[PDB]
């Protein structure tokens, strides 16, 4: 076993620390790389930050993760960091791509670029989590606010950007300008998918292993479903 | 005996490779390697190429035959103070894997979204296009080809 | 900065791109710059493509390294596409501004979201300083003057990341009720309310309150950072007003590989890839995208009143460096672009093209 | 049981010979029928026959049987004769109805019409197969070429009738202009449903009978999903 | 004792009536049954039609009957040599079902593809479309509800 | 000369591998405890060699049809 | 009855009702009216409503109170 009692309370307050980790900064990944494809980039342009279209894609979409990932971390250690545990991944995970890479490469305005909040969102749910630890309790409340939230989350950093000026007759959001202003392209490919459904998968999926036991556990998808509130974070657009 | 920071190769090794890596995208890839009929491109960028592949197949092989017969073989029955030690290191390559990870997903995954809006695409064979698509997944499709292929055969339970 | 890798075929059916210069050449940080040009719309439009019928024309700008002061197309600068018509020519030319350093190739051009982008001619500007310097402003009809390139940046940071503050308010502080393993068997031994139990739980609900009530804040004084505020602008204009010989084909050949096609024209210069094909035969060019020793023809003339059964030959290397000879691939084979002629004086009346050519190899 | 050693030897390389077939004359069937619905006859006139449009379906779809085919056989009798037992199915049954029928009925020039060659790929699967014989390996790779071999393969059958000639100031291939001369007509129909998921099946289904034991193995459809390659075997199109 | 060719019947009583089908198909529906509202269709072609229906109604509830009260009963406890016997016959018929599929999915199945590539459609009782969605699919479908009927009610575990 | 040399290079697995004896006399051959009989090497190996010359067997057709025109066309299509 | 609750810029942009009006005011239990009307159709129809390609003129009859002996339109009477 473990041998004195300052080792096998060592390496373990370290190899849990040190573990955390792994989960985290993997896991955003798995994360991140998919609510950039879900989420068409209504997390990147200002001009593409709106109303209708935009506060109901991102808040469904930006769950099945922190959803799973929540059910994952509180059902094995009713851990109620797990909803947000997702979050600030894609948040620190954007947010970094968003400096460096289009700012410091192709430089682009901190200002047409940049991640929504949902840190906010997170919380109203890894707590109508913790208070009231079951499914669909948390499932309902907790999904429903969660969309709510979003758009009035984001009213700071959005709110401003909204003022109007006049461009030759025209009327245009300083946001709207802003994409004016600095300009890019088009999408403009695909095939993004045998990197995915290859290796990067089994080759790292098996495990199992032959034997059950899993992280699939994410019947969280569930969780998701139940988001129609989200569709409902809508019609807070007038 | 229970094991430090086999990480330190890892994270270390890492980290200042790719980190580097960006750099040098800095550059050519955006003073050569801004268009693939230009040679200075195919010689200080599409460089980067068959200079990636080539060792992504030694590489993914590479843990295949060492970390392979490098395993206790006559496995299974073995010192109860060595597993949750060949632990400590299992759960340690999940680790590097971890932001190994990072970036496959959070970096030359969305660095080339800010490239396909800039310039009007040449090949699939771009900057962010090439350390993406080619390099970071399989860049660390091996670390996991291992981080399992290690815990199989060096550890109980993966049998 | 693009092109050549765009099978020619439909490069060369889709915008014929004629009368293109540029305002500046040296723009430095600060000083504006005119894309110039007028584009014909293509008679035949590849039903590959979609109908251009939405569209819209840019700064092929590799990275923004200047800006977007406004732009002309059609009769009008607009922020949204507009719709280019199938044979009508509009005129167009895009304000600018440097704003970065270096010194780069610049593509005018009009991309499709009906399914492509075409780009037409560009040109080098040599931008000089430091971007460090650049400022493009505007004011908001408040009166308010706004510098751009920086604006409302710090209110991000300032409320768009005092949240990945209240994350560690989670990450650590749960840490306390012991991480991983010492939460785990934590957890299989027994019930595990360890973790939870009354406090732990109470505590988040505080969280909880203490971030809902910690935002009810942002809508209200972010609902004061201006009280007046408008939705995103945009959509589209059906308006669009269009500027104000008889080619016909009948006959065609081109190299495999080579850099010459021929043409049996009957009824000055000749466009199509955005090149120029100049009548030398009346020419003294005013550049890799452009052929100086152009259009070779039968130097009789073509006057008022009459008529030929013409031939023209098209030659120079630009046809191949630039990607022509491609029409290997491209599915549909045939050709198009214009016919620049012009009066014996110089004033141009000009025909189109468009016809499937055949080609003869090595 | 079986009586004397000649017999009981006999009344078995006899069934399991006269069993063989029942198999593939029956499977084959239950396949193409498919293959064709799916496989929209890009498969059936050369001028169908492309490039990118083409080898990205047959490829594809050219394999949920070819598969579970395979992983059946292959299965409960290691025995690597499945990938390739399917196609030639596929391949001795159209060319077959591609003659008489099509030829001797309305004929057609057995030029406008004619299957493509799958025989290799199969090939390169069942041995894939064969060697390694776990299901994922022999799905990432074998999968894989099994697209990209597609066309390259076929460029015999279908090169040579890609050259040009000038009709009327325009340009053709053979093939196009086999495909202007003898016409034909649409599509032209459907409700083709009731015949198959009635009695075709459950009445033919059952078997079962009650009790599971089953080749609803095909959890092959797998195999098959894994083909981003044939999306890949695509990109072999300038 | 353990059988020969039941198959006799089989194969032969088939192969040369469905091709033959395919001979009679060459003469009227292509000099007769090549227009619905022509005669010659309605007596020399469509003809083959309630001629095919009422058969494949008997036939499938013929063996139905024949192949029912002619079941063992009595059987599960049965001579372990006729088992493996009666299988002989059971993964007999699965033969004929065999081909008997063939047919009905590459001959009649594909050969309506040809058929719609020449007539602009009458309706969907042309030729091939006869002997498909009305033929060869009904034609064999018995030979199915037979060769399990008969299984299940002259062997054991199909119980 | 092609669509057919393959339906051909069938039987090549078809009859061959009723060898290593077919169904039944590779079923029994099979629940009853491991059973590599159909496998093992050899076998694998046999096929190893079919995939090589198969495939070698292959850029033959890529080459020679390669050449049966040096130069033509895609599928000419429209509007 | 409707409108208000109809963001104007569309509202604004889609037709343009001159010259409207009403045959009787009064009409009883059984006397027919005419709804009266010309309308133009915008020239730059806003992209966000589909082309008036084909549409319909109607009673905003709150249930129906009077019916429909037929309607004028265009130069036709259409159902
Ligand atoms: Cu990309
Ligand atoms: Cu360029
Ligand atoms: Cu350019
Ligand atoms: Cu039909
Ligand atoms: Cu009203």
């Amino acid at each position: 076993p473990f041998h004195s009692v300052a080792e096998a309370a060592g390496c373990v307050k370290t190899t849990d620390w040190m573990f955390l980790t792994l989960l985290f900064l993997a896991v955003l990944g798995g994360y991140h790389i998919h609510f950039m494809l879900t989420a068409g980039d209504w997390d990147f342009w200002v001009d593409w930050k709106d109303r209708r279209m935009w506060p109901t894609v991102v808040p469904i979409l930006g769950v099945t993760f922190a959803a799973a990932a929540q059910a994952f971390f509180w059902e094995n250690f009713k851990l109620p960091f797990g909803a947000t545990f997702a979050v600030s991944g894609l948040l620190i995970g954007e947010w970094i791509n968003r400096y460096c890479n289009f700012w410091g490469w192709t430089y682009f305005p901190i200002s047409l670029v940049f991640p929504s909040a949902l840190v906010v969102p997170a919380l109203w749910l890894d707590i109508i989590m913790l208070l009231s630890g079951s499914y669909v309790i948390t499932a309902v409340v907790g999904s429903l606010g969660w969309g709510l939230l979003f758009y009035p989350n984001n009213w700071p950093a959005i709110a401003a950007l909204h003022q109007a000026t006049e461009q030759h007759g025209q009327l245009m959001s300083l946001a709207d300008l802003v994409g004016f202003h600095f300009v890019r392209t088009s999408m403009p490919e695909y095939i993004r998918m045998v990197e995915r459904g290859t290796l990067r998968t089994f080759g790292k999926e098996v495990v199992p292993v032959a034997a059950f036991f899993s992280g699939f556990v994410s019947m969280m998808v569930y969780f998701l479903w139940w988001f129609v509130g989200k569709w409902y974070s809508t019609t807070k657009v007038i | 005996i229970v094991d430090l920071r086999g990480m330190w190769v890892g994270v270390a090794g890492l980290n200042i490779f790719y980190l580097i890596v960006r750099i040098y995208e800095q550059i050519y890839g955006w003073r050569a390697g801004l268009d693939s009929f230009a040679p200075e491109f195919q010689t200080y960028w599409l460089s980067i190429l068959w200079t990636e592949i080539p060792l992504e197949l030694v590489s993914g092989l590479a843990l295949a035959g060492w970390l392979w017969k490098t395993r206790d073989r006559n496995v299974d029955a073995v010192a109860p103070r060595e597993e949750l030690r060949r632990h400590v290191v299992l759960v340690e390559w999940l680790v590097v894997y971890a932001v190994a990870i990072y970036w496959g997903a959070s970096f030359f995954t969305e660095q080339d979204g800010t490239w396909h809006m800039t310039v009007i695409r040449d090949t699939d064979f771009t900057p962010s296009h090439i350390i993406e698509f080619y390099m970071s997944y399989p860049i660390y499709s091996i670390m996991a080809v291992g981080a399992f292929f290690y815990a199989k055969t060096r550890i109980p339970y993966f049998a | 900065h693009g092109e050549k890798s765009q099978q020619a075929f439909l490069r060369m059916r889709t915008l014929n791109w004629y009368d293109v210069k540029w305002s500046k050449t040296s723009l430095n940080v600060n000083e504006s710059m005119v894309l110039s040009g007028k584009v014909h719309v293509f008679s035949a439009w590849p039903q590959a493509v979609a109908n251009p019928k939405s569209s819209f024309l840019n700064a092929g700008e590799p990275g923004p390294v200047l800006v977007r002061t406004a732009q002309f197309i059609g009769e009008q600068f607009a922020p949204r596409s507009v719709s280019l018509e199938v044979g009508k020519d509009y005129a167009f030319s895009i304000d600018l501004k440097a704003r970065r350093a270096g010194r780069w190739h610049v593509h005018a051009q009009i991309n499709v979201e009906g399914g492509g982008p075409i780009i037409g001619p560009g040109q080098w500007i040599e931008i000089k300083g430091d971007m460090a310097d650049f400022k493009d402003p505007v004011t908001l009809l408040d009166g308010t003057t706004v510098d751009l390139e920086t604006y409302g940046i710090d209110r991000i940071y300032a409320w768009h990341f005092p949240w990945m503050i209240a994350a560690a308010a989670w990450i650590l502080y749960w840490f306390f009720k012991k991480g991983i393993i010492a939460s785990y068997l934590r957890i299989s031994e027994g019930k595990d309310e360890e973790q939870i139990g009354d406090d732990d739980r109470r505590v988040g609900a505080i969280v909880l309150a203490v971030t809902i009530l910690a935002t009810i804040i942002g809508y209200a004084v972010t609902n004061s950072t201006f009280p007046r505020t408008i939705p995103l602008q945009a959509g589209l204009q059906k308006p669009l007003t269009p500027i104000i010989v008889t080619a016909e084909l009948k006959g065609g050949v081109y190299k495999v590989p080579g850099r010459e096609l021929t043409i049996q024209v009957k009824v000055g210069e000749y466009t199509a890839a955005g090149l120029r094909f100049l009548n030398p035969d009346v020419f003294t060019t005013k550049d890799y995208l452009l052929a100086d020793r152009g259009l070779s023809t039968d130097p009789t003339p073509l006057a008022p009143g009459e008529t030929k059964t013409i031939e023209v030959k098209v030659q120079d290397a630009r046809w191949d460096i630039e990607r022509l000879s491609d029409l290997a691939y491209d599915t549909d084979s045939q050709i198009g672009g214009l016919l620049m002629f012009f009066s014996p004086s110089g004033k141009r009346y000009a025909t189109e093209i468009g016809g499937p050519v055949i080609p003869k190899f090595v």
